[PDB]
Order: structure tokens, then sequence, then C-alpha cells
RNA sequence: CCCAUACCCGGCCGUCGCUGGCAGUCGGCAGAGCGAGAAAGAGAGGGACGCUACGCCGCGACGAGUAGGAGGGCCGCUGCGGUGAGCCUUGAAGCCUAGGGCGCGGGCCCGGGUGGAGCCGCCGCAGGUGCAGAUCUUGGUGGUAGUAGCAAAU
RNA sequence: GCCGGGCGUGGAAUGCGAGUGCCUAGUGGGCCACUUUUGGUAAGCAGAACUGGCGCUGCGGGAUGAACCGAACGCCGGGU
């Protein structure tokens, strides 16, 4: 009973798990996000076996499925019901999403026209 | 495992300019469709120096295109000159021209125009001629800023005749030990 | 701008862009054109020849203002006058020379650098060369010195 | 706290980067350091060439007509070769036209 | 330590010269100083000229 | 003692010398340099003249020939792998051979 | 017979090259081609998609990397000029999160909780702009540890 | 040394687009091996030549290992 996109290719991602920074499991001061190790004896940076592993360009997605959702479509923030009116020619491709500030008030505007205009919308069971 | 060396695979040219104008923006639009779809290589020419920097097309003279028109098997073709056209002021007669540059000085086109000439521009050009056929595609004298009296051979050096970098010149800038057989030695 | 310069692409990376074995200390080579005559010998001798030692005599007060001679080129000479000027000479049938007042315009010294149109000319100028009087009279004008 | 004193280790492998170029021929390499009394006759007989101007002119000339007289004095098998003079587009179209009517 | 070819320079900062410079904010307002004083003058003299003798 | 080998050509000739144009390798790159030699430590040089040699013929043969309207090989190709052949053994038998044994020759 | 990140085959990413291709979306003012081994002429007497040309598309080949160099950041931080008829007490910033996701990555967007009043996107401009280290500075808190210890002078 | 005119079967094989100019960082402690080699009784010693390595480099093998043998690396599936 959804809103089915245009096509629905099989997305294949080379890789799944997330790149850790090199000691952020040792040290709470270590925060997760990845950073290339530039010491001169680092074991991650002179690619040894059985390490982290240091991310390339050779993991990049396919530009057929690149930012493409589960559901087969592809994200768009919207504000406010004027910033729909965009999204109605591209129904098969992008689907829309209430940014986070937008009242509750509002909200229950944004949906039903974004019933009307025929657009998924991600995050449509709202505050409410 | 290939045996080859990545050095200089990566061919430095310009593929397009580093120049923000719109205009010159427009005029590369233009001739990037006439280089690719005339086999006419005088477009290919003209759209690889509209890419080029300042300092690679130098101002044409303006006595500079006389002496080439007056040239024989000439004086009905068109000049075509991608840089600039300054006036010379020590010249006194001026024939006819049909000029094609990306920019004329305002003196150079009242002397143009008063000797009964014609001034074009390349989206004119292309008009009155696609393939590029009956012009003369000239250029200005490119070493000819002084900066290239400074390069070679380093100054100091056997028969290197080389302007070296002095804040003033003066009778006590550089006119000791290097220079003179009086003092030490010279080259 | 600073975030379009080097420092900003730098971060992260530890010497920051001047080396681990040749760190960056405060003045390796000594401050200033040090070592002339010294560890710096091969620099002056290969890019400042000449710059070690005197030569000529010593002026004590030099005064730019007497040694002011501004030369003109007889290339631009009918430069100093207007293009109405020049095509009434050419024009005339008097043979009606115009005056070219060199002085006025503000050089003092004529010297003879190129061609000249074929019509005379009385160049009212301070000081002439050589060649630049025989230019002006081979032509059929006049060199009249002036103070 | 002795060092080493002198090694000619990588250098070989350091030249061949860049290659060892070979010196840039050109044709009129320079006249420099020519004994002067041999080079400023050679000037001497570059300054008289106007010379012989009217001659030359006027030598090369009864010389281009005399070449005009002496030119006006006088002025793997049959099938495969057979098979090779139908494929051939610009000289082959009169050929292929039997064939045509061998459908016809 | 001099680089490959250059300029030799020869600048005159060994002194202790960053106590003694003198920056130009007043410019702006130094005009305004001077036109308003240099028309309340004419207006002393209203008849007399404003260049003066 | 760097030229005693090297191969120029000569540019300069005076009363018991000549300027000679020979290439010196320093260091990575080579060096046109001109030095003067008196004739003594000279030789003319036979390393070119089998090719002047060669120009004669090919200049002959070239000239010679078409008037015949062949057309005759010039360059020099690289010694060929030999024809197939055959090898007359008329009678005799070929020698069989056999290693020696060993004799302590001291 | 066993297996390397080597070689072959296939996919995907990126870089490089072809200084590759595309303005031809030329429609009842129409007639749908320029893959063709061969220097040159389909010469005149009612119809999907596309092409932010700084865009799109097709082929090949290639991919280690400290010091160092450069390029791109729709990576991030703070302020300014513009702009979004932007968001906000029907809940901003900040913070927490076994929630749902995207990006190779820097990072980011949603859900929920808390909070109570301001904040962000885009195009430009500006910098006191990104931390793991410096026996770093200041603040705080652990392990040691309920341990040593609380024994000079009846 | 000048002109002028005439001769292309491009005159060995193989491979590959070249030329050229600016500006320029880092570096200027090196170390190991086959072969040659000087001093030393010798040394994981000191000093050179040539080439390749290590440094700057993971991977398979030598149990282990800066250098040995194989082979150099985008992310994956199959085969070898």
């Amino acid at each position: 009973a959804a809103l089915r996109p245009l096509v629905k290719p099989k997305i294949v991602k080379k890789r799944t798990k997330k790149f850790i920074r090199h000691q952020s499991d040792r040290y709470v001061k270590i925060k997760r996000n990845w950073r290339k190790p530039r010491g001169i004896d680092n074991r991650v940076r002179r690619r040894f076996k059985g390490q982290i592993l240091m991310p390339n360009i050779g993991y990049g997605s396919n530009k057929k499925t690149k930012h493409m959702l589960p559901s087969g479509f592809r994200k768009f923030l919207v504000h406010n019901v004027k910033e729909l009116e965009v999204l109605l020619m591209c129904n098969k491709s992008y689907c829309a999403e209430i940014a986070h500030n937008v009242s509750s008030k509002n909200r229950k505007a944004i949906v039903e026209r974004a019933a009307q205009l025929a657009i998924r919308v991600t995050n449509p069971n709202a505050r409410l | 495992g290939v045996d080859i060396r990545h050095n200089k695979d990566r061919k430095v040219r310009r593929k397009e300019p580093k120049s923000q104008d719109i205009y010159l923006r427009l005029l590369v639009k233009l001739y990037r469709f006439l280089a690719r779809r005339t086999n006419s290589t005088f477009n290919q020419v003209v759209l690889k120096r509209l890419f080029m920097s300042r300092t690679n097309r130098p101002p044409l003279s303006l006595s500079r295109m006389i002496r080439k028109m007056k040239l024989p098997g000439r004086e009905n073709k068109t000049a075509v000159v991608v840089g600039t056209v300054t006036d010379d002021v020590r010249v006194q007669e001026v024939p006819k021209l049909k000029v094609c540059a990306l920019r004329v000085t305002s003196r150079a086109r009242s002397r143009i125009l008063k000797a009964g000439g014609k001034i074009l521009t390349f989206d004119q050009l292309a008009l009155d001629s696609p393939k590029g056929r009956g012009t003369v595609l000239l250029s200005g004298p490119r070493k000819g800023r002084e900066v290239y009296r400074h390069f070679g051979k380093a100054p100091g050096t056997p028969h290197s005749h080389t302007k070296p970098y002095v804040r003033s010149k003066g009778r006590k800038f550089e006119r000791a030990r290097g220079r003179r057989a009086s003092r030490g030695y010279k080259n | 701008p600073s975030r379009l310069r080097k420092t900003r692409k730098l971060r992260g990376h530890v010497s920051h862009g001047h080396g681990r074995i040749g760190k960056h200390r405060k003045h390796p080579g000594g401050r200033g054109n040090a070592g002339g005559m010294h560890h710096h010998r091969i620099n002056f001798d290969k890019y400042h020849p000449g710059y070690f030692g005197k030569v000529g005599m010593r002026h004590y007060h030099l005064k730019r203002n007497q040694s002011f001679c501004p030369t003109v080129n007889l290339d631009k000479l009918w430069t100093l006058v207007s293009e109405q000027t020049r095509v009434n000479a050419a024009k005339n049938k008097t043979g009606a020379a115009p005056i070219i007042d060199v002085v006025r315009s503000g050089y003092y010294k004529v010297l003879g650098k190129g061609k000249l149109p074929k019509q005379p000319v009385i160049v009212k100028a301070k000081f002439f060369s050589r060649r630049a009087e025989e230019k002006i009279k081979g032509v059929g004008g006049a060199c009249v010195l002036v103070a | 706290a002795k060092s080493k004193n002198h090694t000619t280790h990588n250098q070989s492998r350091k030249w061949h980067r860049n290659g060892i170029k070979k010196p840039r021929s050109q044709r009129y390499e320079s006249l420099k350091g020519v004994d002067p009394k041999f080079l400023r006759n050679m000037r001497f007989a570059k300054k008289h060439n106007k010379k012989g101007l009217k001659k030359m002119q006027a030598n090369n000339a009864k010389a281009m007509a005399a070449r005009a007289e002496a030119i006006k004095a006088l002025v793997v098998s049959r099938k495969l070769h057979r098979l090779a003079y139908i494929a051939h587009p610009k000289l082959g179209r009169r050929a292929r036209a039997r064939i045509a009517r061998g459908l016809r | 330590a001099p680089s490959r070819n250059g300029m030799i320079l020869k600048p005159h900062f060994h002194k202790d010269w960053q106590r003694r410079v003198a920056t130009w904010f007043n410019q702006p307002a130094r005009k305004i100083r001077r036109r308003k004083a240099r028309q309340a003058r004419a207006r002393r003299i209203a008849p007399r000229p404003a260049a003066g003798p | 003692k760097c030229y005693h080998g090297k191969t120029g050509r000569v540019y300069n000739v005076t009363q018991h010398a000549v300027g000679i144009v020979v290439n010196k390798q320093v260091k990575g790159k080579i060096l046109a340099k001109r030095i003067n030699v008196r004739i003594e430590h000279i030789k003319h040089s036979k390393s070119r003249d089998s090719f002047l040699k060669r120009v004669k013929e090919n200049d002959q043969k070239k000239k010679e020939a078409k008037e015949k309207g062949t057309w005759v090989q010039l360059k020099r190709q690289p010694a060929p792998p030999r024809e197939a052949h055959f090898v007359r053994t008329n009678g005799k038998e070929p020698e069989l051979l056999e290693p020696i044994p060993y004799e302590f020759m001291a």
C-alpha cells in the first residue's frame, strides 16, 4: 500500500560496518570518528594483517545506488509546505523528509499535502 | 604488477580557462562546438589560446600586425589575434584592416576605424568565417616581458648575460668583485 | 583569506610541512644576509656577482636636480604635438614647418631612435645627439638650441 | 663520532630518472672560439656578397632554362587477383554489377 | 639564509619599531576637523577671500 | 686523460692543432665541450667511412637498376637464421665421440 | 595435491588518457542516416528520456607510500554582506540514546528523551577555525585504599 | 662562406609521442646482500666499486625475524 519508487534495484554495499579510529576502544578521549594514523611506526598505517581497516576510495558505492535509502528513494529535507512543490515531479525518485525543528502544528499540514502530491514521506508519524 | 612509471601520465595543460569571465566563458562554449564539429584545425588553435593566461597571450602592438600584413601573399585576409591590440604611437600611416581580437584599446580603435578599417569580435568571426578561411592568426611577443631577462643561466657565470635582481642600480650595486677583473675576477 | 592558505591543509600532519629530520628551528643559517664571505659564499657568487667591494668616486653632496636630463626619441617625437599639427603640414604647400618645443613637453635631450616622416620641423630642444641631428637635417628640418 | 666519507651508491640510479639527455644537436652551431684571422676573413666574404648580385641572378636564370631543354628533348594467382578487384570500392563498381543480374 | 636567485634585501627592522607605529585612523576624522575649521575661518572674514592674501 | 679514446668532430683548424667538439659525461649529463689538441694526438676515425662507402653503392644501386625497372634491397638486414639445406655424408660414417676417463695430470 | 593482496576472467569505485562524443530536441515550413577497411557530395541546374555544457555520455589503461608537493571537499567551527514571504513557547540551542538511515571518509539527516529561547540552509566575505600526546596549562576524578598511619617523654 | 638547381626505397633490428621554460619543498646521520675489494687474527668491525634491496612496503614462504626466496597492494566473486 506504499508509494513504490520508479525502479527498486538491488542495493549492494562493499562494506556495512563503520570505520573506527585507531585505539578508539582503549580510550574515551579517542572518539570513534575516523582519523588517518600518521605515526611512523603505526601498524594500521602500514596495512598490517589483522588490523583496523583504512578507508580507501575502493569502497565507493555504486553511483547507480548512491545516497539511496533501503526503500529505493533518496531523501530531501523539507522545512515548509512551499518546499514540497519542488518534488511534485520527482515522485518516483525522491522522497521527502520533514526537518527536525518543524513544529507539530506545521507537520500536520505537510504530510497530507504530501499525500495530495503523492510524495512519499520518511517520517510521517511525527510528534503528532 | 606492471613495470611502468606513473610520473608523467597526467598531462599538464589547460582544459578550461581559470578566468571566471562569463563573456570569455561564453566564447569558449561557442568554440568548443566549432573545434570538435569542424575539421578545421584553426579553431583548435583558437580554442587552445582562449584558455591561456594573460602572460601567455601578450598584447599585439598595432605596428607589429602592420608589419606582418604587408607581407606579399596577404592584404585580403583577416587579422585574428587572441590577445589584445594596443596602439603603437611610432607609426604614422595606417592601412585599412580587418581585425579580430579579444579586446582593442580605445586609441587603437579610433586609429584603426579612422583608416576605414574594420574591427571584429570572435562571435562575429565565426559568423563571417566559421572554419577560419582567409584569416591570419597572429600573436604578440611572448617573451617580451621584463621577467625573461632574469631567466636562463645564472649571472656570475661565463657568458651568461642575465639581468640580476638589484634593489637599485648604481655604481655601488653589483659593480664590484664578480664583475671587475681588478676586483678578484670576472666572467 | 586564511581559508585558502596552506596551513588549513597541514592540520593533522605532524611536522606541518617542515620535515621530521630537519625540523623547523629558529635560524639554521644565521640572521639576515649573513655568511657572505663564508658558508653562503656560493649563493652570492652565483646570483649576486659584484656584491662585495668598492668601485668609483665617492660623490658627496649629490643633488639629483643638477643631473636631470629626460631624453626623448625621434620615434615618438610627433606625439608631443597634436594630430592636427601633423596633418596641416603635409597639406601645407608653402613649406611651412611646425616647431616642436620639446622642453615644453618635459624632455630635454633628443636622441634619434628611429625613422621620421619626411616633413620638416624645427625642434626647440636643449640637447641633441649626433645621429638625432642627422635625421632631422636629412628630413629637411632644423635643430635650434634653447636654454 | 666518525661518519661515512664518500659513496657513489644511489647516484647512477638518480641520474637515469630524468634520463641522461644527450646534448641538444642543432644545425648551424655557434662560431665561437674559431681562430680570429680565419673568421675575420669570413666576415669579409659575407660583407661583399652583394657585389655579385647581378651575376648570380643572371647565372642561374640562364642555367634555369638550360635544364628546360634536356627535358624538352625528351618530354599469388589470378583467382585471388580477380576477387581482390571485385572487393575494391573506388574501382570495382563496374565489376560487381555483373553479379547484380545474377539474382535476376 | 638566502634561497636560490632572489634579491638581497635590507629591511630596517633591527630596531624596536613596534613602539612607534603611527597608524592613520585619524585621517578620515582629521579631514573633517580641517574642513570644519576652514569654513569657520571663511565665516569670520566673510567678505575677504578664502585663500587669503 | 678523459678524452683518450673519445671521438669527436673538428670545428677549428690552426697551424699545429685542431679544435674538437667531444662529448664528456659528467655525473648524469653530457657536455659538448671544445678542446684544442695538436695533430700528434689525432687520427682520422674510420668509424664513419664504411657508412660513406655504403652511401656510394646506395647511390649507385639506386641510379643503376632503375632503368631495369627492378627494386633491389638497400637497407642492411641483420644476420637471418640460415635456410634449410642438405648435408651430404658420402661414404664415411660420422665418428663416434666419447668422454675420456680421468688422468690426474700433476 | 595445497594457497599470495601475484596472473587470467567478471563486477564495482576512483584517477589518468582518448586534449573522446553530444547544441541534431533540425516534426503535416515534418520525412527519423552519417560503424563507413580504402584523399572527398544522402548538394543544386500524432512522436519516451535528455543538455545544473562548471552538464551528460562512451571507451581503454592504471591504483603501494614516510619526508614533501598539489588538487577536491554538498567536511566541520565562529562572525559579516546577501538570500531562503526559512524554522521556532503546538518548544530553538545544548545534552543523552540498545532507535531508523546515508556518505569510501571528514561527517550528516531523521525517531525518542531532556531542556526552556533563540537557530539554520544556500551564494559570497573574514579568521584567535578542527587535538591524544608537548615531564603541555587550568579544573576535576580514580587505582593504590578503608591501606600506610593516628608508637618520644612510666 | 654564399646562392641556384637536381635526387626520398626515410637507407640496421626493437620499442616508445616528444621538446622546453619557470617556481620549488624535503634531503644532505643511512643501512644490508651476491660479486670485486683495502686495513684487521677476526668481528653483527672499519672503508670502497657495481647492481638490487631496506629505509618509504604491506603480502605468500623461511616456526620466530627491517634486508633472505617469491611477489609489490583500489573493493570483491570464480579459476590458476
